[PDB]
């Protein structure tokens, strides 16, 4: 969540999506660390989805 | 008269109408509409303008704050075209929006600001669209097709007599909004009114009355007429009027002032109406009786103690009037009630209300909408004012505003976009009115009642939705206690409304892949019209009404291309000359008749226009002058169609064109075909695949040049001027002094396409036309796209065909081929396939690229390099590894056989996999092109930076060998610039270049130009060094990959597919077939001279399918190939430039009264031969749609070179050297080759992938699957006694998973037995019931 | 008003 406001904080202020390099130096983090926050799985797909 | 690029070869046209109007530019209809989406529009009516003015300003719940708009602008794409379908992103422009937040002072309406903050927020990107109507929206290009939906407005349907026993219309009417709900009206079988709202439960239709504020006695008044009875101290005279009493009968005298009119048990006449009206009666004595069943108007009082006597719409009796005569009251007013012209259905509707006031209404609608809740007075209340009466939750349109104003009779076009009472009252007197019987219901498939959405309207809708759902957002926070401030951009958030874009650009029903096999196939996907899509019919809802070819489509919808299958006449195609209204509706040029001419001044009318004149047709004759040859002529008035007097028509049809789209209007002899053949071949047109070498249509249209230029495959000349260099990769063209600006430097670099692939795996190539010091003009193409030669569109190849049957080669729809078309690759196709191979990040370790994959030996990794990537130029065939990857895995825990035996050979195990990417089975190419992206993290091998030193210099060399020619230019203008004015000969090539752009002139303009021209110079210097700059930027950056994946390989490989046994060909006429053999040259039927037949069809498929064009186009190709031989014997022999002037005059002088004169006399005696070596081959013919070729013409063509005018020629037998007893039919016809190749419908499988759920095999020949067994085959093995069979067919061969092994063990141990047992599905569907509360269970 | 509707939130708002 923390994440999720800083990277739309940062697209109205430099006017395209952000890069994680760009974060770590944001969100006082390593990259790698931020690499393994974005890459956490979304909700899974559905299997009845429509293909 | 005639353009360089059409003098090369003049296609001889055979048409004899004039055309008047030429064919317009045929992809405007993608073109205009995302023009107005994003178009800086100083009124707020079109495009992004609207939705910020129908949203802005937004104002907070009276805290004295507001955001308001100011402007916008697209901001510069990031990445082009190109790079953006390399890199595979979206082509977009960025949306900044200015704002200005302003914070108001408090105890002040409308007071002065305290404060205003003005910035520039950046609020999504939004998809542009190429030169060609296409975007690219994730590398793909994509097509977001129109749609043809119901216009908004009010629309009177019927019933047409059905639901119901008896047989009753039962008339309804219905307010279709652009944005809202639905006010259906309608009537139940007792003639009582009723209204229901969303299609939910219906209402009586007075409740919405009363909710209006409407009293008893208001809606009497507004729906009915008033009988005014008095009581003339005797007997109750009423006064009368003579039109009341029409279609009456009275049992009694009708005597007025002692006159008897009309007597006993007489009905009232027409003459006794007359007789009324002339003695001019105005009061009549009627019987105390005729009060018996009278509806009363009003409330009627006591006069005494004020008690009701009767109250509104009450019928009155004998008693009533009697409480009414000594009351006081002696003016009565009742309804005027009736049974044929002056129903009464208010009337019972209220007696049917339950409800007496607007409060119990309110409730009552309240109840309706959302039931199971209590109802409050104000939530009621403000549930109906949102319903309709609020400009947010509801809107019209114009267009509806306008369809609702013009279905009413009304004289204004324009008003607001909420209802009113008015119109709600006006709606239900109109369809009282069709209920009495005047008034007709409409149709909803005329063209008039339906409308065309677009990109442009679509994309502002879904921009508006996301613009309200960040408003919602504003609307919050600005009152969430805050002053605060802040700027006009912690508010926003561009989410929201980039969301709402890229889910209707890239997951919607009619934003689909282009199809990109043809320019043909280009063209009509951007053409087309669909039914389908978010605010229209299904596939399984539309009925046949919506289906059929309405004679309204005539002119805006083409009648036959359509696809067939699940949606015939709902995926419809627009026509040539159909435009778009300024409102949506399709409309058609016709060229006004005056008084007795038809002039050229051409006026577009729609399909309502269209009914009121009566029009006439392009095949009618005109004396040279306008004048109507005739005395009378044909024409079509109101649907219908008849003959008419030349002094009645109005206007004629442009042309024979018209009714036809672009696809259907490039078979010739169409009108010849019938109906579902000519839907076939059209259908069938736009799947042919571009071969090697496009040949021509040697019996075309003329139609084929607009298809052509007007898509965008070829290379069109910008401005004039002369050829400076050509190359099979870069035409370069040295503008003309007239055609060139005062500052630049006039030159034009034109950079070809070189073998790319399409959406359908295909090639698309540019090579140049045109040759090094040639003149071109403004529009002259100068490259071919795939399917194009010399300009024209060249779908197939036109080969020699003999119609006979052939021992049984050609039985059904087959097609026999000689040899000579396989050795001559005349149906080679090239494709181009992409392959990937990711290598992610998994949870034992990253995946390499590495070349030292184990178990397989030197041989396999010999066409791979260090770092284990395949070379360009390669030649894999199927299994060849062309990208070798390797994952690491957990350990084997192998068997203790295994485990033995790598204790006896000493052979440890591999920590890796081999999961290298090889090339599919089946397939043979070249690897032409192999990419390779990397995240921003990972060093690259060095096959990357390989490729990233080739596209550093070729960016590089591009833009100093652009530079260069720039340069050359400039300093050429210069030079030709210094000869006139300072006349300088030979003093001006010792000192160098550089001082030629910084010389003196006299005290004119001329100085002014040598400065323009070095200010120009010093920018395209500086210009190239900025574009350089930002080339090696972007080309050494990293890439956005998707999350886990460290780098992509992309391989791409070209396949040369021959023709072959199985290949789909076909014509355009509707005449597919499946070639089954190849026969040998010396087994092909020939003619006197030894000249073999191509191709060999069957006379049979003729006569029962009546596609008789096919014969027509046979013979007409013949005599186009006779006067191509002809003169190529003439030029074989060197003769004489007169000759061939003579013959190919004669040749172009057929034939009986046609345009298109030639008048080859003003050629150049070099552009003659030219046209001799372009015209060797056969000379092109053009045979317009429904204007066309005589027969008489072809035999006169035929006798011209010296060719039997029967067509039909002795042919013998090859391999028996006996010649037919019949003479057969020879000639040449234009073949093409569909899109349904014989290598891409193989597959075999015997054991393979098993489904997750389910253990049975998947689906087809993209995860080798096996066929469906499905039910019906289960029956045809239960039909005959195959138990075993079928046995094996549902247990071993699917689904038992022991017994599968089982079977193939025995299989391969020689023994041919299977061991049932009981499939996993059925076990499936035991745990399934089973987990609900059932109890299934096996028993024995 | 019971009962009208299915709509489990309408019968806890009631
Ligand atoms: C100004 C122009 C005609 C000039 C007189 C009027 C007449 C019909 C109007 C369009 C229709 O209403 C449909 C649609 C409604 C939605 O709002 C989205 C916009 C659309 C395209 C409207 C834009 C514009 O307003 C139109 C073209
Ligand atoms: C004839 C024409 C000038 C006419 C006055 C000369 C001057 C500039 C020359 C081109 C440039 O050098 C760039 C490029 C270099 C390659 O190496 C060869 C091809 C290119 C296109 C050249 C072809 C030709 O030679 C050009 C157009």
């Amino acid at each position: 969540n923390k994440l999720n406001r800083i990277s739309r904080q940062m697209l109205q202020e430099m006017g395209r999506e952000p890069t994680p390099e760009e974060l770590a130096e944001r969100m006082l983090m390593p990259e790698d660390k931020i690499r393994k926050v974005l890459k956490i799985a979304k909700e899974p797909i559905s299997m009845e989805t429509p293909i | 008269v005639y353009s360089y690029t059409e003098k090369k070869r003049i296609r001889k046209d055979f048409g004899k109408r004039p055309q008047v109007l030429d064919v317009p530019y045929l992809l405007s209809i993608q073109l205009d509409s995302f023009q107005k989406f994003i178009e800086q529009d100083p009124e707020g009516q079109y495009g992004l303008e609207a939705a910020f003015r129908s949203v802005f300003p937004i104002q907070s719940y009276s805290g004295n704050s507001e955001l308001q708009y100011v402007s916008y602008r697209l901001g510069e794409p990031v990445f082009d075209v190109q790079e953006c379908q390399i890199r595979g992103v979206t082509y977009s422009a960025p949306l900044r929006v200015k704002l200005r937040l302003v914070i108001y002072e408090r105890e002040a309406p409308e007071g002065t600001v305290k404060d205003i903050k003005e910035q520039e927020v950046y609020m999504g990107e939004i998809p542009l669209m190429t030169d060609n109507g296409t975007f690219v929206i994730n590398g793909t290009e994509r097509v977001i097709v129109s749609q043809l939906h119901r216009s908004p407005g009010v629309f009177f349907d019927s019933d047409k007599g059905k639901t119901h026993s008896s047989g009753k219309v039962l008339y309804n009417a219905r307010i279709i909004p652009y944005r809202g709900s639905w006010l259906d009206f309608e009537f139940d079988p007792k003639d009582n009114l009723f209204v229901r709202i969303d299609r939910r439960r219906k209402l009586p239709a007075t409740i919405i009355l009363r909710a209006l504020n409407y009293t008893t006695e208001q809606i009497l008044d507004l729906f009915f007429e008033k009988v005014i009875f008095e009581i003339r101290d005797n007997k109750l005279q009423m006064e009368l009027v003579p039109e009341r009493l029409r279609g009456e009968t009275a049992s009694f005298d009708i005597e007025a002032n002692g006159k008897v009119y009309v007597e006993k048990g007489r009905r009232i006449t027409a003459r006794h109406i007359r007789q009324l009206e002339k003695d001019d009666v105005k009061l009549i004595e009627v019987p105390v009786e005729y009060i018996a069943g009278k509806v009363v108007a009003k409330d009627y009082i006591d006069e005494s103690t004020g008690e009701l006597i009767c109250a509104a719409n009450m019928e009155l009796s004998l008693d009533l009037l009697a409480k009414l005569s000594q009351s006081g009251h002696k003016r009565i007013e009742t309804l005027f009630t009736n049974d044929l012209d002056h129903g009464p259905y208010i009337s019972e509707t209220l007696r049917v209300d339950p409800t007496n006031d607007r409060l119990s209404a309110l409730v009552e609608i309240y109840r309706m909408m959302r039931p199971g809740e209590p109802p409050t007075r104000e939530a009621a209340e403000s549930l109906f004012e949102n319903l309709f009466f609020s400009e947010d939750r509801y809107d019209l349109s114009a267009v509806g505003r306008m369809k609702f104003n013009r279905s009413l009779l009304r004289e204004e076009i324009e008003g607001s976009g909420i209802l009113s009472k008015d119109d709600i009252i006006d709606v239900m007197k109109k369809l009282i009115d069709i209920r009495n019987g005047k008034g007709e219901v409409d149709d909803i498939d005329h063209l008039g009642n339906r409308r065309i959405r677009s990109v442009g309207e679509m994309a502002e809708n879904q921009f508006r939705v996301g613009l309200v759902r960040v408003e919602r957002a504003v609307k919050e926070r600005l009152s969430l206690g805050d002053l605060d401030t802040l700027m006009p951009q912690d508010m926003i958030n561009a989410k929201p409304i980039s969301a709402a874009v890229k889910e209707f650009f890239g997951s919607s029903q009619l934003s689909q892949f282009m199809d990109q096999n043809n320019p043909l196939s280009e063209i009509t996907h951007k053409r087309r019209i669909s039914a389908l899509g978010p605010g229209g019919l299904t596939r399984e809802r539309a009925g046949f009404e919506v289906r059929d070819v309405h004679p309204t489509h005539y002119g805006r919808v083409c009648p036959i291309e359509t696809p067939e299958g699940p949606n015939i006449g709902l995926i419809n195609s627009l026509s040539v000359y159909a435009q778009t209204n300024e409102y949506g509706f399709l409309e058609t040029p016709y060229r006004k008749v005056t008084d007795g001419v038809v002039t050229d001044e051409i006026h577009y009318l729609s399909a309502i226009e269209e009914g009121n004149y009566v029009i006439a047709q392009a095949n009618s004759n005109l004396d040279e002058e306008g004048h109507f040859v005739e005395d009378l002529v044909t024409c079509r008035s109101k649907g219908e169609s008849s003959l008419f007097s030349r002094d009645q028509v109005d206007y004629m049809d442009v042309s024979t064109q018209q009714v036809v789209s672009v696809g259907a209007s490039l078979i010739p002899f169409l009108e010849h075909d019938d109906a579902n053949r000519a839907l076939m071949g059209a259908n069938m047109q736009r799947q042919a695949v571009p071969t090697l070498r496009a040949d021509k249509p040697l019996v075309g249209t003329g139609m084929e040049r607009a298809v052509a230029v007007d898509s965008g495959v070829t290379a069109v000349a910008k401005r004039g001027g002369v050829v400076q260099y050509v190359d099979a990769s870069r035409i370069v063209i040295k503008v003309n002094e007239d055609e060139m600006y005062p500052g630049e430097a006039g030159i034009d670099i034109y950079n070809l396409t070189k073998y790319t692939r399409s959406n359908q795996n295909t090639c698309i190539n540019q090579m140049p036309c045109v040759s090094l010091g040639e003149p071109v003009e403004r529009g002259d193409v100068l490259a071919d796209g795939p399917s194009t030669d010399l300009g024209e569109l060249a779908l197939g190849q036109n080969m020699r065909v003999a119609f006979m049957p052939w021992n049984g080669y050609n039985f059904e729809d087959s097609i026999l081929v000689s040899e000579r078309v396989v050795q001559e690759d005349r149906f080679t196709t090239i494709h181009i396939q992409e392959l990937a191979c990711v290598s992610r990040d998994t949870k034992l370790g990253p995946e390499e690229i590495t070349a030292d994959i184990p178990n397989v030996g030197e041989a396999a990794l010999s066409k791979l390099d260090e770092s284990g990537i395949v070379y360009i130029g390669a030649e894999v065939t199927g299994g060849d590894i062309l990208v070798g990857k390797v994952t690491p895995k957990g350990e084997t825990q192998l068997t203790p056989e295994e485990k033995l035996l790598r204790a006896i050979f000493g052979e440890k195990a591999s920590d890796v996999k081999d999961s290298s990417l090889r090339v599919p089975n089946g397939v043979s190419g070249t690897v032409i092109d192999v990419q390779v992206f990397t995240r921003d993290g990972v060093e690259k091998d060095k096959r990357a930076l390989e490729i990233e030193e080739m596209q550093l210099k070729q960016a590089k060399k591009d833009l100093s060998e652009e530079l260069q020619i720039l340069e050359a230019g400039l300093f050429s203008r210069i030079r030709a610039v210094l000869v006139a004015g300072g006349v300088e000969a030979e003093k001006l090539d010792k000192l160098p270049r550089d001082r030629w752009l910084e010389l003196g002139l006299t005290d004119e303009e001329k100085q002014n130009q040598l400065e323009q021209l070095a200010e120009q110079y010093d920018e395209l210097k500086h210009e190239f060094e900025k574009k350089l700059e930002a080339k090696r930027r972007k080309i050494t950056q990293g890439d956005d990959l998707a999350p886990g994946v460290l780098k992509i390989v992309k391989v791409y490989l070209a396949v040369k597919r021959r023709i072959q046994p199985g290949d789909k060909m076909a014509g355009r006429h509707g005449n597919k077939g499946v070639i089954s053999k190849i026969n040998p040259i010396e087994d092909m039927p020939y003619d006197e001279n030894g000249t073999p037949v191509d191709i060999v069809l069957n006379p049979l498929g003729v006569p029962s399918r009546m596609n008789i064009g096919q014969i027509l186009e046979t013979h007409l190709g013949m005599a186009a190939k006779g006067i191509g031989d002809k003169i190529n014997a003439m030029l074989k022999q060197q003769q004489e430039v007169a000759k061939l002037r003579e013959f190919i005059q004669r040749a172009y002088d057929l034939g009986a009264d046609v345009r298109q004169k030639v008048d080859l006399s003003t050629f150049s005696d070099e552009e003659v031969m030219r046209l001799a070596e372009n015209l060797r081959k056969g000379m092109p013919i053009a045979t317009p749609v429904f204007d066309g070729a005589k027969e008489a013409e072809i035999k006169e063509l035929l006798k011209l070179g010296d060719l039997p005018t029967s067509g039909q020629i002795r042919l013998y037998d090859g391999r028996t050297g006996e010649q037919f007893e019949r003479p057969v039919t020879v000639g040449y016809m234009y073949m093409l080759k569909l899109n349904h190749l014989v290598d891409d419908k193989m597959h075999a499988r015997s054991t393979g992938s098993y489904s997750l759920v389910t253990q049975q095999p998947l689906g087809g020949k993209a995860q080798f699957g096996g066929q469906r067994f499905g039910e019906m085959e289960v029956w045809a093995l239960e039909a005959y006694g195959a138990a075993y069979t079928l046995q094996e067919m549902l247990t071993v061969k699917s689904d038992d998973v022991n017994g599968r092994t089982k079977m193939y063990k025995n299989i391969v141990d020689g023994n041919h037995q299977m061991e049932p047992g009981m499939p996993e599905s059925f076990n499936v569907l035991l745990k399934e019931i089973r987990s609900l509360g059932i109890n299934i269970e096996l028993e024995d | 008003e019971i009962g009208r509707t299915t709509d489990p939130v309408r019968m806890y708002m009631r």
